Order: C-alpha cells, then sequence, then structure tokens
C-alpha cells in the first residue's frame, strides 16, 4: 500500500533507514519487521526531532507502525 | 517454606524466589542432578541448570564452546538473543570483546580508580553518620541507593540533575518493586535508558569533557573509533551494573548483621579485617543469582550431552553454597578462609567493576564499624522481584550511634 501523507511518506523513509530495509509496509508492525531495541531508540529519537513533537516511548510501543504514528503526530 | 521436589519449581518465575527457601532444592541439584534440564514454560524453551561450584567456574571460563553473544541472562537467553550482541561487552565474545575490555580496563583498574575510592569513603561516611544521628531511618533509601549509582555517574559524567530519574529506571529494568510487573514496563524502562544515553553521548562526542564517556568517545578498537551505538550500549551496562548489584550487597550486609550479632561484634571490635569481611558479605549476598551462555558446539558433561544452541544457566548462589568448596556453607563467617566465591563470575567475562564493587562494600563496612554500635529492624522489609537479582527494596532500621566517634568526626 502507498503512503497518503507527507507525514506517512517521511515516516516510512525513517522506518526504512533504521530497519536497514526498503519497501516497508505502512501498516506493518515495527517488531514483526524484525525490530529490536537500539533500532527503536534511533527511530524514536529521530521522530522527536524531525517533527518537533514529544513522543512518549509508551505510545510508540502501543502503535509501532507508520500509519498509526502519523495519526498520533497529527492529533 | 523449604520445597522438597524438583519438578514443581519454575526458576523463570520471580515468585519462586519470594515464597520459597531454595536451600534444599539446590542441595538436591548439587548432589544428584549436577546437570539438570529445566523444562520449557509457555513459549520459553527449556534450559540446562548448573549448580556445582566446580562446573559453574569450568563453564564460566569456556568461551570457546559457549557464548555470551546470544544473551547472558534469562530474559534475553529465553527470548532467543540479545540486540546488543557484539556491541555490549557482556554479550560480546572473541577479539571485539578483548579489545573493548582493554579500552575500559584503562579507567576501571585499581590504578585509575584510586581518586574515586577516596571520594566513596568520604561520601559513605557522611551518609552513615547522618543516618546514625537520625537513629530511625530506611537504610536502602537514605544510605544504599546514594552511593553505587552516584559513583558510576560521577565516572561516566552524568549530570547530577538526571541521576534520580536514572535510579527510577534501574529499579524496573531487570528487577521490580511490584510483584506483578509485565515485560512491557521492563522493556520501556530499559529503552528509556538507551534514549537518555543517546542524547548524552551525542553531547560528549561534539563537546568532550574529562569523563569516562569521553574516554570511550576518544578510544579505538582495531584502529577504528567506537560507534555512538557501541558507546551508548556500554553506558547502559555500566549505569545498570555499577548500581543494582552493589546496592543490594550493601543492604544485605546490614540485614544479615541483625540476624548474626556475633559476627557484627567481630567487625565492630576489629577482630576481623575489612578485606576478610567484604568477601563474606559478597559470598553471602550473591545479588546476581545466575548468568548464562549458549552452546556453539556439542558438549559432554556428567555423561549427558548439551546440544549446540541449548541455553546453559550457571547459578552463582548455588556455587557459593557448595559444601565441597565451603566448609559449613550456610554459616555467615567473616573470618572464612579461603573465600574463593564466584559472586563476580570467572574467566574472560570476570566482573569489570569487581574492584569498585569491593570498594563500595569495603567503605560501608568501615563506616559502620567506626560510627555505629549496632542496629535493629523496625518494620518488615520489602524484597525486589526478579529471576536474576536478589535483594531488598527498602529496609527500615534503627541505628545506635557511636556518639564518641561521631563527635571527633566533627572537626
Ligand atoms: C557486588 C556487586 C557486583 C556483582 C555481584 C557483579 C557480578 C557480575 C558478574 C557475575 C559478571 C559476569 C557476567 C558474565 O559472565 O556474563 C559481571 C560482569 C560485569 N560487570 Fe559486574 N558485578 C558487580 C559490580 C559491578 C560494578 C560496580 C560494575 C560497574 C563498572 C560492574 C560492571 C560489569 C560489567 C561492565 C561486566 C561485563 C564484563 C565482561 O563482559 O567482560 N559490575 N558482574
Ligand atoms: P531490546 O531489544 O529489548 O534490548 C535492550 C538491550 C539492548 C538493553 C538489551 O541488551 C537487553 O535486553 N539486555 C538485558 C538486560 C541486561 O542484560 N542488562 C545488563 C545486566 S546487569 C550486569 O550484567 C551486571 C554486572 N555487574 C553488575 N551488573
Amino acid at each position: 500500500r502507498e503512503p497518503r501523507n507527507e507525514t506517512e511518506s517521511r515516516l516510512r523513509r525513517i522506518f526504512e533507514e533504521v530497519l536497514h530495509s526498503e519497501d516497508v509496509d505502512v501498516e506493518a508492525n515495527f517488531f514483526e519487521l524484525g525490530g529490536h531495541s537500539l533500532q527503536a531508540t534511533k527511530l524514536v529519537s529521530r521522530i522527536r526531532s524531525e517533527f518537533d513533537a514529544e513522543l512518549p516511548l509508551r505510545d510508540f510501543f502501543e502503535h509501532p507502525n507508520v500509519a498509526g504514528l502519523a495519526v498520533l503526530i497529527g492529533g | 517454606p523449604i520445597p522438597d521436589d524438583i519438578s514443581t519449581i519454575n526458576l523463570t518465575d520471580p515468585r519462586t524466589y519470594e515464597v520459597n527457601d531454595l536451600s534444599e532444592y539446590w542441595r538436591q541439584l548439587r548432589t544428584t542432578r549436577p546437570l539438570y534440564w529445566h523444562p520449557p514454560v509457555g513459549d520459553a524453551p527449556g534450559f540446562w541448570v548448573v549448580s556445582r561450584y566446580a562446573d559453574v567456574m569450568a563453564l564460566y571460563k569456556d568461551n570457546k564452546k559457549l557464548t555470551s553473544e546470544k544473551g547472558n541472562v534469562l530474559v534475553t537467553l529465553l527470548a532467543g538473543g540479545d540486540s546488543a550482541a557484539g556491541k555490549m561487552l557482556a554479550v560480546t565474545d572473541g577479539a571485539m570483546h578483548r579489545g573493548l575490555r582493554n579500552v575500559l580496563l584503562k579507567s576501571f583498574s585499581p590504578q585509575a580508580l584510586k581518586p574515586i575510592v577516596d571520594q566513596i569513603r568520604v561520601n559513605t561516611t557522611r551518609l552513615v553518620v547522618d543516618a546514625a544521628r537520625r537513629g530511625e531511618c530506611d537504610f536502602a533509601a537514605d544510605v544504599a541507593e546514594q552511593i553505587p549509582l552516584n559513583t558510576i555517574s560521577d565516572l561516566l559524567g552524568v549530570p547530577a540533575a538526571d541521576r534520580e530519574f536514572l535510579l527510577k529506571l534501574n529499579k524496573s529494568a531487570l528487577s521490580s518493586e511490584d510483584a506483578d510487573q509485565s515485560a512491557t514496563d521492563a522493556w520501556l524502562a530499559r529503552n528509556e535508558i538507551l534514549l537518555y544515553f543517546s542524547e548524552l553521548v551525542a553531547e560528549r562526542r561534539a563537546k568532550p569533557t574529562e569523563d569516562v564517556i569521553s574516554v570511550l568517545a576518544n578510544s579505538m578498537v582495531d584502529g577504528k573509533p567506537l560507534t555512538e551505538e557501541v558507546i551508548v550500549l556500554n553506558c547502559y551496562s555500566l549505569i545498570l551494573g555499577g548500581d543494582e548489584t552493589s546496592r543490594l550487597s550493601m543492604i544485605d550486609s546490614v540485614q544479615t548483621f541483625t540476624q548474626y550479632p556475633d559476627q557484627w561484634e567481630l567487625l565492630r571490635d576489629g577482630k576481623v579485617t575489612l578485606e576478610s569481611a567484604t568477601e563474606e558479605v559478597l559470598r553471602w549476598a550473591t545479588p546476581a543469582m545466575h548468568f548464562g551462555r549458549r552452546a556453539v558446539t556439542d558438549m559432554e558433561l556428567h555423561g549427558q550431552v548439551i546440544a549446540a544452541g541449548d541455553v546453559v544457566t550457571l547459578w552463582n548462589n548455588s556455587a557459593n553454597r557448595d559444601e565441597e568448596v565451603f566448609a559449613d556453607p550456610y554459616a555467615f563467617d567473616l573470618n572464612r578462609s579461603p573465600n574463593k566465591h564466584i559472586t563476580f563470575g570467572y574467566g574472560p567475562h570476570f566482573c569489570l567493576g569487581a574492584y569498585l564493587g569491593r570498594a563500595e562494600v569495603h567503605a560501608l563496612l568501615d563506616a559502620l564499624r567506626t560510627y555505629t554500635t549496632g542496629f535493629e529492624i523496625t518494620g518488615e522489609p520489602q524484597r525486589i522481584h526478579s529471576n536474576f537479582l536478589t535483594g531488598l527494596s527498602r529496609l527500615p532500621v534503627r541505628i545506635q550511634p557511636n556518639e564518641a566517634a561521631i563527635a571527633a568526626y566533627d572537626s
């Protein structure tokens, strides 16, 4: 499935950069893509800076997908 | 309560260590089943349990047939691996381990730590004396928690403001004050440490101070600098390592003294050296109960075969109670000699902070010896919950002061 936002698109690029991968599904679970701790750290710290929004790690754990994270950065 | 049958004991469950006295369990394992196969529980696989002191050090030193690179504690070992493999010292083998250790040994050797050892004595005494004046207090919160973490943080270069917050994270990382804790809270707590150190190591790579983080940021293994990832991961193992186990050791020394007043008196009246006492405190309170490895090849031990890829768990607390090594193992004896316990492990991965661990215990014993006549438990203590660590969250005590010695300290 294709990204539908500047946000979804940019977030998916961050996922791809961190998971050392390409063509990362927008609704795929971060862990199910083989996502471990230090990856998740680099991921969360980058989203925090690039979008200038305080993202609590807990909320990331609940919604660890490009699709869901977009909504949260928005709302 | 002292359980009798092997089969109904789950070592992965923290509840087991709270509501059982496992002395008979380990004795039976030591004598009749030295290599024992713990069954699988839920999704977790089964694993070998090693309980004899001889076996425990034999395998601690075999980093050729066994590896730390797939986890060294149950929570990672049972998960199938450790993210920090080949990057964090504890879960790295081979030449990367040898190099990364020699880099760290330059700032954790007895030579390098002598300035810090003086500061521990000073800070320790102050906390002890101020707790004596108060009389009634919580020793864990008012004394113990205040030294190990602050010492390692002084070394690493963690700003003072953040230490209280890091302390809160350590209490959830591998142990828990809450009996019912989910793996999620543990996961988040661990990861919030990495998040903190991502930012701090970033600041020090750009603007280097004199601290231990800066030493790592200026160091090389095999002619190439260390990744910000590698440094962050070892800062985790240092902030967590430099804290919990020493903290729990100190608290346990006090609780054990109230039970064994004959031994407390030997220390107070200088009938035993601080060197000798420290070692018994360590053997007695074996804070890290277990550590582990995975087999890389097949092994033959006690006529049984450990297949490549099996988890092997080594039990320090059982090894430190082995009758064949320690005469009257369950006697708290400050004069115990020899005292070649295995609280700090053995072999290539021998505890990096061993000298610092002793130092912190040594100091506490020296302070308690000088400025205290005795102490008493004033309300029931709370245990931590873990299948890896053992110790106390809080310890309510009344400390009977040495007014004579305390007054001379005011100079
Ligand atoms: C009395 C308190 C302590 C206890 C009971 C303890 C226990 C242990 C044990 C058993 C190991 C070996 C683990 C293995 O073989 O996989 C170890 C390793 C280690 N410890 Fe400690 N330790 C203590 C104090 C400290 C302190 C104060 C520090 C802070 C510097 C520290 C940092 C480390 C590190 C970095 C390793 C990994 C070394 C390697 O892999 O080569 N420890 N500790
Ligand atoms: P994520 O993929 O869940 O992983 C987080 C992390 C990178 C931290 C990972 O390595 C992990 O889960 N480790 C397990 C926790 C751990 O082993 N901590 C260090 C143990 S304390 C210790 O070794 C020691 C020695 N002396 C005193 N304490």
